[PDB]
């Protein structure tokens, strides 16, 4: 029974009009002293949740804005026939702290999740304290003695109970605080883009590199313990269902149109999965740029490989590890089980890493 | 002398591309690389180099973004509006040794501190006021802003 | 670095005078020193001719007086007045003896929607200490009222204790915030002062001196 | 015996935002005339202090707070069932220095590190004194006469052992005072960083997009050096007068936590958690950091981590040679790098080092 | 309408030994507008009005000679005003009068360094109000009548 399970991927795809800034260019950053191509983990996170995968695997996902006007009517109109309009103003008003009118526009102080199952069950408290004779405080103060409660809605929102939320106002303030259980980081190529050539000296001289297609390193990790307190107490089972979607996810979804450069023909570049204590991530594999051999993807597996094996044996992780990877590169030493397909991986994160 | 509310009014529409292509300056001078800086303050006397300096001031700092500084009218009653000082303290954002840093820096150092000082703290102020005290930024300007800061903090407590 | 006492004056009607020897009976638009003097005054059931403990407790403390304004269901409303054509008959035409007018007739105003917070503290020549004031007001002596009789309390007399070094940070941490305040002590940042005629001469009855509140706008 | 123990730790972290100040943006420092990203000492600490191997390993941390009201009813609650409440409420008070009301809002002039373990053996002390009608001059003046009886409390509270404490009133002020028994620095990249900066929306889903204003995030990756020393001769005497092996002990814990705790700032979105790629100890008569080992800027070839570690481990040769430094010395390195001066103990694994550390440098 | 110096003496000699500190490091008058303690501190003494700004500057500065460098003592009943500054410099015995002299002679901020000088070296004994109404003018009259009464002094005593 580890708490942390961390998902390594590799993933080969277009590094083009993918994640731009805010001057047409793709983002980018800098790692030992090379320029890697960038995807930004709120890119990420918000290409999974829109994805068709997560509508028909995880659920509906939260439902982001600052215009409470709006929300009001979408409330009005999605919950009209379950409470009546003025309990649902009056709980839209309990939780953002603001007065709902009739007014053509009601800004939040900042844009903020929300997760109309939880707004639900907040209509049922406000009802409930309405025809039982309590005043606004005491029904705060009530709210406050059972949150869990209150968690056990985000598994309508569960991209929230994933990445947290924050509330400036409202009751939100002491009951809508969310910390996060899966941490993220930004995609970063294993490799240079630049094309790796001086052309002056080049010219007098008249490995191979990809261009249209570029590996790059995706890291992420899921804390279970925190993932079953979002989600009002799930079991671990229900954690390791959400944390296998992720796996998934992860090593397949490209933001934008574009999508893996071998999609129709493998389901995954190399997808690792290690259960541990701590979490750790293996970017450092990528320290030193990857340098091309027929092309980037196994010479970074290859990397991928040799520095697990190496802090795996110096620090010693005896935890849980499975592999798919169906390139032939020197294999991994340590007790890491190598998996034929993506869905027994799934699988195999699916049953606590024993299956 | 030049119109404050005019290149206020001009700046809030301004095409964003124009607009971000502007913000990405890291000095006031590198604004003289850009074209539409020109298109945009020639209509406001950039033509004499009286009004120059002054100008790739207020552009600079107008450059935090398209609505950071929120340009507010003096009430009937008072006889000034916001100053950026009573401003700044407002926002509830500024440490004091920012502003003190920021009176002690050197011209240049000083323009991209209060810039970043104005997109930390999104101040609410009288625009034109603002504008006045960069045309002139001077030793006493910039004692002025230092006072307005410390004395609205002592006075709101 | 001082402590304060916390009160809160509020009923649907109340009354805080000014001069006048006449029979119309004027409010103005807050507590008056000589009024919350008089208000800790029945608590501590102090007699009217106990010209000792009266003066005691006007040296002894010093009060702040905050204005809150009402809101309900998200709507502001305003503090406004009233006037009453109250009348007495059978009233005392002298003050020896008992021949009475047919009828006289006062018009007296009151406040409505009125409602105050109040921060008091002691001087350094106190008398007193606060633990009896708060005493006192948690369990009063004689009938506490606002400014008039017919004026009741809707709210404990009592609200909180604390300690700061402004009259304006002691109400700070005391719901509602932004009314103006106008304190006996003087704040920093502020300037402008308000001229009444509220402190009560102890030795001469019912005759009162000129003071001076510091305001503390909102 | 060598007193001081010396934790010198290389390790690369990815993309991130360890650390940063009161407008958003990396700390950094200015190092050999190049900037480097910082992190500080604080954050470190803090780090090691709230981690879990920290309380699985080490114990409690202290509880740092100025309001005293909270702590208060964290004591009653926590200790409640071994003293009367008034007992507990007068301790607070005389260690404090300020009046314990039950008023519910009572602040100390500054944030303190409160020991738990602390606070219990004062409240004997003090139900003692007053079975005994004692004062509380007197009391103060008998705890004086063996403080050591007093600091032997701080094995429930090590990271004040470590870090040292100052109070500013109650009898804390002059019963308190520890002075910490291990320095650490704000840690630096080998390397000269230009940060990258993200920029950045978030999509209303009720509104069409539209133009937008961007927001922007410095970040950066980089090579960055800790260092951290123990002088074991203090730690031992901020524990009440402990063993050379419980210091021994403790030292071993913070060599691991140093190699791979890392802050927690920014890591839900950046998410650099970086084990660390080598770590020496080194032990001395004279504390000594190896940071000049990165004043010449270290310039990457094949990444920064390679010519950072072989940096450090030439500078290591230079100054060993020069001083003359005869001490314990043992490193650990997730590369097989060029051959450091033999007289180092290589270790192949961190816990192989962490069993020298515990064998005071012989094992 | 007119400045409490009395009210300023004992705010200063309470002043928090870290703002103290802040605004002893000024080396001349204007210094004092680029620092925060300060305008924190003559605050509540009408620094707010225009007219007394110069007349404040000159008061802190002379006592930004140390916490206790200007000893206050009251005028005695029978007369009626108490000690002069130049009484009070020639009383202690470390004065020259050549400082003096040099001291009215002295171009503007160059004279109020000198007189700060002077106060640390002196640490006098006078009537602060009295001196606080002398920096309140401080002009030809007030500086020759400075030297008169040193010289005097210095003659009987």
């Amino acid at each position: 029974m580890s708490n942390f399970i961390n998902i390594h991927v590799l993933i080969s795809h277009s590094p083009s009009c993918l994640n731009r800034d805010d001057m047409n260019m793709q983002k980018d950053a800098i790692f030992g002293g090379k320029r890697r191509v960038r995807i930004s983990s709120q890119s990420l996170k918000r290409a999974m949740r829109k994805s068709g995968y997560y509508a028909q695997n995880i659920g509906e996902s939260s439902l982001r804005t600052i215009h409470l006007a709006q929300l009001r009517d979408v409330l009005r109109q999605k919950l009209g026939e379950r409470f009546d309009q003025k309990i649902i103003d009056k709980t839209l008003a309990l939780l953002s702290g603001k007065s709902v009118d009739e007014a053509e526009k009601i800004s939040a102080d900042a844009v903020t999740p929300w997760v109309v199952g939880e707004i639900a069950w907040f209509c049922e408290q406000v009802a409930k304290a309405e025809a039982d004779n309590l005043d606004d405080k005491k029904l705060l103060k009530v709210l406050k003695e059972d949150i869990a409660a209150i968690r056990v809605n985000l598994q309508q929102g569960v991209d929230i109970a994933l990445s947290g939320r924050m509330a400036t106002s409202g009751m939100m303030t002491e009951l809508g605080k969310v910390d996060g259980a899966m941490s993220i980081a930004h995609a970063i190529t294993t490799h240079q883009v630049d094309s790796d050539i001086d052309w002056f000296t080049a010219v007098d001289d008249l490995g191979t590199q990809e261009f249209s297609s570029g590996v790059f390193y995706r890291y992420a990790n899921i804390n279970l313990a925190q993932l079953q307190e979002n989600l009002g107490g799930a079991s671990r089972e229900q954690a390791l269902e959400i944390a296998t979607h992720v796996v998934h996810m992860l090593a397949t979804e490209v933001p934008g149109a574009k999508q893996r450069t071998y999609a129709a023909f493998n389901p995954a570049d190399m997808v690792m999965v290690n259960f541990s204590d701590m979490p750790l991530s293996m970017a450092n594999a990528f320290e030193k740029a990857v340098k091309a051999k027929d092309g980037f993807l196994q010479p970074s597996i290859q990397a991928f490989n040799q520095y697990w094996d190496r802090v795996a044996n110096g620090y010693g992780l005896n935890g849980a590890a499975a592999q798919f990877s169906l390139s032939d590169v020197d294999p991994i030493t340590a007790q890491v089980k190598q998996m034929p397909t993506l869905e027994q991986l799934k699988s195999w994160v699916r049953n606590n890493g024993e299956a | 002398e030049i119109d404050a509310m005019a290149l206020y009014r001009a700046w809030q529409q301004l095409d964003n591309g124009s607009c971000a292509q502007i913000r990405r300056v890291s000095e006031p001078d590198e604004l003289r690389d850009i074209p539409a800086f020109y298109r945009l303050v020639q209509p406001f006397g950039w033509e004499n180099p009286r009004h120059q300096q002054a100008l790739l001031r207020m552009v600079f700092c107008l450059s935090a973004g398209k609505n950071v500084i929120r340009h507010q009218d003096k009430k009937s009653e008072q006889t000034t509006g916001i100053s950026l000082g009573r401003a700044l303290a407002n926002s509830g954002r500024i440490n004091e040794r920012r502003i003190f840093q920021l009176i002690r820096a050197d011209r240049t150092a000083d323009m991209v501190q209060l810039r970043r000082l104005l997109t930390h703290a999104e101040p609410v102020l009288d625009w034109p006021l603002m504008a006045r005290m960069l045309t002139w930024w001077g030793k006493r300007e910039r004692q002025q802003l230092l006072e307005d800061f410390v004395l609205t903090t002592n006075k709101n407590a | 670095m001082r402590s304060y006492l916390i009160l809160r004056l509020a009923g649907p009607m109340q009354a805080w005078g000014q001069p006048t020897f006449e029979g119309t009976r004027p409010t103005g638009r807050f507590p008056t020193r000589s009024g919350l003097l008089g208000l800790l005054g029945a608590c501590l059931g102090i007699q009217r001719d106990d010209t000792s403990s009266l003066q005691a407790l006007s040296e002894s403390v010093q009060f702040a007086v905050r204005c809150d304004e009402l809101i309900l269901d998200d709507r502001r409303v305003s503090v406004t007045g009233l006037r009453d054509y109250h009348t007495v008959l059978g009233a005392r035409e002298d003050y020896r003896g008992l021949k009475s007018h047919e009828t006289i007739q006062t018009w007296r105003e009151y406040l409505c929607d009125a409602s105050f917070t109040v921060a008091l503290w002691l001087t350094p020549h106190a008398t007193m200490v606060i633990s009896e004031l708060e005493k006192a007001v948690l369990k009063p002596r004689y009938t506490p009222y606002l400014g008039r009789r017919s004026c009741p309390l809707t709210h404990p007399l009592f609200l909180g204790t604390c300690q700061a070094s402004d009259p304006q940070k002691a109400l700070l941490n005391y719901e509602p915030v932004g009314g103006d305040i106008y304190s006996e002590e003087s704040v920093t940042g502020h300037h402008l002062k308000f001229t009444a005629r509220d402190e009560p001469m102890i030795t001469l009855p019912r005759q009162f001196a000129s003071r001076e509140w510091y305001v503390i706008k909102g």
